[PDB]
């Protein structure tokens, strides 16, 4: 009868607690393990993956292939906007729904850099030059080619390699930032704008398509694990 | 850990590592070092917290029903499915096979009913939660020889314990539990159709050992999942469409995001 | 027979098991492994980033 | 004298060239083998066709058109009536393969468009209607591209499979599919899309009738767009060829 | 562990591992490597689940009574048998000779009964649970001396405790429990034929060591049975015809099987 | 008096559980175990043994 | 431990550890040796219980709200603040940054509420807390399907038992817990200002799983904070006007001390 | 006085026994032994599977 | 099942104990250290440092 | 894998922890470590007791 | 896998692509460097911003037309009013810097023309 004594906690349940409990199929032989393709070992293996983001998101083209397409069309000069979102990963109704958002919207912190590969989706015909350019938060979203300038660019010229990859640092006064929106934890903003106007010869579509892809770089990390608010429940389906 | 940024500084060559081509189904590797001038940082950074265990190794409930102290809902009964439940469900569907270890917990708890019995003066409830493995004979009362579990695993909880829980191997038949199958059950491509097919995990009964009082009592049993040492394989995109059957993929089209007006849009509207 | 292992930090918890059964063990929380190039750069052919993709 | 553009694969009897093309995507950075005796389960010994089985079998062509939606084909179901692979596989209970997909799309310099060709493993679809189940004939298309929906099928009392491309029939949202092995075709800078999947399943064979356990899926993200003059029909060929194929339990043929 | 297959290809011999002659009284023991080719397999199975200790080392509810509060069922008693439970019975007779351990868990459940008895407040009930070996003093009201246990063992358990749970040794006079005895108990061939002229390991009593309140409670003892460390010697046939007796062997015959029509038919009716 | 602290589980009654219990006869001396004929040791030593299939269910 | 004093003598010199300039910033050393003749002493006081850990480390309700068995208070909820108490505030409000782990004891207490009802009878009520870290779905009524609790933890604690306790790491995005902050949140320099633009640790969500009985019940949880494994830095003088707001430093001016009369008064008034 | 076994997989679990009698032990799990040739071939001359049976 | 025995005391909440308690987030990656200055380590570095003295309470 | 300590006195006591997370662990009680130099005399140039501060 | 047409030139936020070019035409063969305390006379210490001046700033736009005569941007004013380098420019009274000039025009197989891209030390007009 050795003396003991509880302390509080006793006879509690905590969802997350990591206790033995004692088998109720005792010497039961499990089937053997087989190697099956693609394990997932980490849930950033999977946010490391390129997938299609949604950039138009506008009205009805969010219920079609058009949430995806990027337009870029063959102007009467250059320094015109061609997208802007705002670096929200989890937040942004355009990077919410991707591979990188769905996964942070299961944890409540996030840190990293991100890469978006673009790539250019026109006739072999068609050139062009664009600004893509990521500018910090404090003054505004830039509204000119030559306020977008000052930030973090990278100059695409479109050629063989069709994709170029904006890669947006991690420029945070914090170390992680909040998957849900604050302001304290700004983000910045991602623009886009014609360095040279789209020229195509005679012939070919003047109108393209770029295509944006999302994915997390070797920095990457989430934080403080909490349900989606993506999936809901009104009974027990059936 | 995560990786630390390297001291970079300015560049003029005919290395590109921020142009590729997409079409090669790889993903790129550009890291801010590559497009800009970078400071040596040191990340001490962890991916600890989303490791597959620490995502998925957490207590939800998948289920609850109820069942009462006098009437036709004397005793309970639930064939074993994950995916009533919309949380856990889409967790566990981040991947096409999941392979674990279970840990079970029930929170049982009663509300007495409203009833015109005076002298009302319970006792204790006990009760007992029985797993009929598929195949078994099953109770069609609160009184058939089949509660007498000589074979069958049953845990026996007395009201105001702490919660009643114990663990469950890897109770495939397949190394892995398939968590969709695009398949028929039968060879003839016909009759089920979808992991349905697959589902035959048993049924599990639960009900009052005593009824304890003259008045009335309904309980509720709340049946939790945890999955614990877990192999995940071949992922896939999260669930977009809400859920509509627990038997099927069965889904209602949904649009590929919410929206905000022009791409030029810095909010969500 | 028990076994000393690291905590989580930014020391060491002793851990015994009492069941016969692997089933019955506490999960696996310290496996921090990790393979992105299933995933990322599934491709055949190396791609290294400093050079053209296509050529 | 070489070039990342230039390829040529051989299997059996056939040969196949590409003069424009990216890497080939090696399914989950596995290459397709055969069962191993640490692995099995079914103790009588297998037939391994070779030649006769893993060869590139070319099925029907298809139109890129500038409003398609997108096609689909379930695979083991789509050689199942191909040579002797599709015999093997009538006659055995049980089967196991990987393949080597080879997409094919030509068009010009003043054409554009891009296709995402992905390989779904386990692309268990959707019904119109809720309650139900989709029909194998709905389902399945052997040789012959099923296609997806432009719009949302109706939900009457049908067995339709749910085929409005940007949930891609499974609920999901269409532009993750980029974590399933894939290549784009974007007419661009590409020709053609080689995916070589290794065999994926959660058991080490099955009944190559009741499951298929993979699903070609070749989506248009970028629609097809010529200049007038330009050549207006534009076709895809998709040519798969089965890959370290197994088959145990031998009887007599068909599936019921 | 379960034995693998050997790769097998062709053979055209005078060796005929397929034909015997099933009269010796001997079980062939053709693999399929004997009768077809094989291919080399692995078997990890192992036959862990089967082995006789966790066929029959589950806890099996073998009887269970009632007493109550007041009136004349106030004390409880039963005459130790395994046979009074279909479930465990034919379990331990799949053997002629067992012999193990006991654990013993018993389920004390009470209820609240109906009465016009006004201002009700029970107290909390204690009960006790005594065993009587063959020869001991027996208790004939609820307050003999014989509920002193002064050398007779019995447990006292409160109510909303956990399950009382005890063990026992092999209480047997023979070598191992006979299942089955084709004798008498008489040298005259006379008196008891079967399993009762063995079974002699006494009573057990149960009541409540307090009424607890003015209103009427009734209780319900449940013995659980598990035998630990068990030897089984001899093995036969499972029970067939269903359990008539608890103390005989006693059976209604019935059909080999079910049926099904023609001996083609691939399907049961 | 040392500090401790219940886990889910506790004073339940799993059926099937492998746990001590005290005696209830102490120092009680077993008769000696005896060599019988035909001991098992897994169910499947008895599986293994042929036993007259009755193929001709039908009817009576 | 504490330092001891020297045995001094008389002096006569140049040498003045007793005049200073206290305009440098600079506190002066003197100890009783150097203005008179000490004696030797030594010191075995031990300045153990005035380290941060000792000060800080106690369990102290940082606030408590009610729920009900029926109407609309079913389920309550909390924004996590240390700031709605006076007490805990003002000692973590010594230091301007304060880093450190939390020990979370509840304390969930029950009363039977004022009715018409007739023979109520309760059952053992069941409580579950939840946590929602900011970002998750909240629940919106007692039975939504947000208490599943997937993957948010939550403590679910049947009463009569030791209070619910469970620890936290330092959850901050910053290096250090913020306890002041003279900035705002908007780069325009609007928007909140002070401490608020930093709060954003989440929400609490309580409710009984089980109503129990027929008759009203009312249940208020309280919550304990007690830092362990605590760091501090940059101190500052101890609050001096009462707490007016939970959010902000907002103060009503007090004067600097109470009063006596006279400064030769050797008394308090 | 412990015992590390191992536990039942596709590790090690500590035991130690608190009291005198051996009755009161935990049940024996773990012993896979087998001898079907009791039942299967109790015959007194061998059989070879290979050779006739009756010759 | 180890013979244990409860001494007084158990399952009482004392506000100034000093006990070991699940942690609800497990594997949790708290944000790194940096070094700040001015750190406090005992109350008694404080009560060190000088601090003018409302010697004229009297009155307002 | 425990650790012996002193007791807080004018002994030993053993511990042993067992949780995976630091943050799980109890308080640090005996640290008395202290640095009043950081506030008491945060001057630049040394102030000697002995010496006119200004001079 | 190289080619004499591709290029990728990073100087502090921002990063510069060519699918199509000549060499780097090195000013007169000299890379720009700082001034040596041989060839210095000003004895006050310098500030170099570093990343912060000395990046890509793109200027406007301007139209080739079948009419267009040339264009012609003056060096250090051109910048003047752009960023830091604009800043330290007005703060400071004197000043030292060297460039990277990247002169982007593309068009298509179908269209013709060429441009003579020039550096002219001290254009006094
Ligand atoms: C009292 C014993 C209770 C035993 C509880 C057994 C529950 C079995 C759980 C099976 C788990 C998840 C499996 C989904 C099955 C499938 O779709 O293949
Ligand atoms: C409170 C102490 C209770 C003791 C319980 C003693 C029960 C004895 C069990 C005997 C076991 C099975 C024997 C069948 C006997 C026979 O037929 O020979
Ligand atoms: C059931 C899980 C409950 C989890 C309890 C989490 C409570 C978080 C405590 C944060 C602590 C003190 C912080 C003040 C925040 C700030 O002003 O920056
Ligand atoms: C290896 O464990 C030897 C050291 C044993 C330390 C005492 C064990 C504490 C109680 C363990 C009993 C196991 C419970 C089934
Ligand atoms: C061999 O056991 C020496 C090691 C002892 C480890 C501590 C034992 C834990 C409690 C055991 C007491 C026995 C209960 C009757
Ligand atoms: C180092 O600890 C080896 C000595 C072990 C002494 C027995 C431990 C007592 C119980 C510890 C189990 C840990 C609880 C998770």
């Amino acid at each position: 009868g050795l003396p003991t004594m509880n302390t509080p906690g006793s006879c509690q349940f905590l969802t997350s607690d990591d206790f033995q409990s004692p088998s109720a199929m005792p010497q039961y032989d499990v089937t053997p393990e087989m190697r099956i393709p693609g394990e997932v070992k980490n849930l950033m293996e999977i946010a490391e993956v390129d997938s299609v983001v949604p950039v138009q998101n506008v009205g009805e083209k969010v219920n079609s292939m058009e949430a995806y397409q990027i337009p870029v069309r063959s102007n009467e000069g250059s320094g015109t906007q061609v997208f802007g979102f705002p670096l929200q990963p989890g937040y942004s109704s355009v990077f919410s729904r991707t591979l990188l958002g769905e996964i942070l919207n299961y944890y409540t912190h996030w840190s990293g850099s991100i890469k978006l590969t673009f790539m250019f989706c026109g006739s072999a015909m068609a050139t062009g030059k664009f600004l893509l350019a990521y500018s910090p938060p404090g003054a505004g979203a830039p509204t000119k080619r030559v306020d977008a300038m000052l930030g973090t660019h990278v100059v695409w010229d479109v050629g063989l390699q069709s994709s170029c990859v904006l890669c947006i640092p991690w420029i945070s006064q914090t170390h992680y930032r909040y998957v849900a929106s604050d302001e304290y934890t700004a983000g910045g903003f991602i623009t886009c704008w014609y360095q040279t106007n789209i020229v195509v010869p005679a012939d070919a579509q003047s109108s393209c398509y770029i295509m944006c892809f999302v994915s997390a770089c070797n920095d990457f990390s989430v934080r403080l694990l909490k349900d989606t608010p993506f999936i809901s429940q009104e009974n027990f389906f059936q | 850990r995560v990786a630390d940024t390297v001291g970079t500084g300015p560049t003029n060559s005919e290395a590109i590592p921020a142009l590729t081509a997409a079409e090669t189904g790889h993903t790129s590797q550009v890291v801010p070092s590559d497009t800009m001038q970078t400071r040596h940082v040191k990340n001490y950074h962890s991916r600890s917290e989303s490791t597959i265990e620490n995502f998925l190794c957490r207590s939800a409930c998948v289920y609850f029903t109820e069942y009462e102290n006098s009437g036709a809902k004397r005793y309970a009964e639930w064939v074993i499915t994950p995916r009533q439940a919309a949380q856990l469900r889409r967790k566990l569907e981040f991947f096409t096979y999941v392979r674990f270890d279970l840990e079970l917990t029930f929170v049982i708890t009663s509300t007495q009913q409203p009833s015109t019995t005076q002298n009302q003066d319970a006792q204790i409830l006990t009760h007992q939660i029985m797993y009929v493995p598929p195949g078994g004979p099953v109770p069609d009362k609160v009184d058939s020889y089949v509660w007498q579990t000589s074979t069958n695993p049953s845990v026996f909880w007395t009201e105001g314990n702490a919660p009643p829980r114990m663990s469950v191997p890897f109770l495939s038949i397949g190394n892995a539990y398939s968590n969709f199958y695009d398949g028929w059950s039968e060879f003839s491509r016909n009759g089920v159709y979808g992991i349905n097919t697959l589902n035959n995990m048993g049924t599990l009964y639960a009900r009052h050992v005593n009824a304890g009082s003259t008045g009335p009592i309904k309980s509720t049993i709340r049946i939790y999942f945890k999955p614990k040492h877990v192999k995940a394989w071949i992922p896939r995109p999260p669930r977009l469409c809400q859920y509509e059957k627990a038997k099927n993929v069965n889904f209602q089209p949904s649009g590929v995001t919410t929206t905000r007006q022009s791409i030029t849009t810095m909010t969500n509207t | 027979g028990a076994q000393v292992s690291t905590q989580k930090t930014g020391i060491h918890y002793t851990n015994i098991n009492y069941y016969k059964d692997a089933a019955s063990n506490s999960a696996n929380r310290q496996d921090f492994t990790q393979d992105p190039s299933k995933f990322t750069e599934p491709v055949k052919d190396i791609m290294i980033k400093s050079l053209p993709a296509l050529n | 004298g070489y070039s990342d553009r230039v390829r040529s694969i051989t299997l059996g009897n056939s040969t196949i060239t590409t003069q424009e093309c990216a890497n080939v995507v090696v399914g989950y950075g596995v290459w397709p083998d055969y069962l191993k005796d640490s692995e099995a389960t079914a103790e009588d010994q297998p037939t391994q066709p070779d030649v006769a089985t893993c060869r590139f079998y070319t099925l029907d062509s298809v139109q890129w058109q500038k409003t398609s939606p997108g096609w689909w084909w379930k695979l083991p179901d789509a050689l199942s009536n191909l040579g002797l692979f599709g015999q093997n596989m009538q006659y055995h209970y049980l089967g196991r393969t990987g393949y080597t997909i080879h997409v094919q799309c030509n068009a010009s310099k003043f054409h554009q468009g891009c296709l995402l060709v992905v390989c779904v493993p386990e692309a268990e679809m959707g019904c119109a209607t809720l309650n139900n189940t989709p029909s194998s004939a709905e389902l399945l298309g052997g040789d012959t591209a099923k296609e997806f929906a432009d719009k949302p099928v109706a939900s009457g009392s049908n067995k339709l499979v749910q085929r409005v491309v940007y949930n891609a029939g499974m609920g999901v949202g269409v532009g993750n599919l980029t974590i399933f092995p894939h290549q784009w075709i974007n007419l661009r800078t590409n020709n053609s899309a080689t995916i070589v999947m290794p065999y994926t399943n959660s058991v080490p064979m099955d009944n190559m009738f009741r499951h298929n356990n993979v699903t070609l899926m070749v989506i248009p993200f970028v629609p097809l767009d010529y200049c007038p003059g330009s050549t207006t029909y534009v076709p895809i060929t998709v040519t798969i060829a089965p890959m370290c194929a197994e088959y145990n339990g031998l009887r007599l043929a068909g599936h019921q």
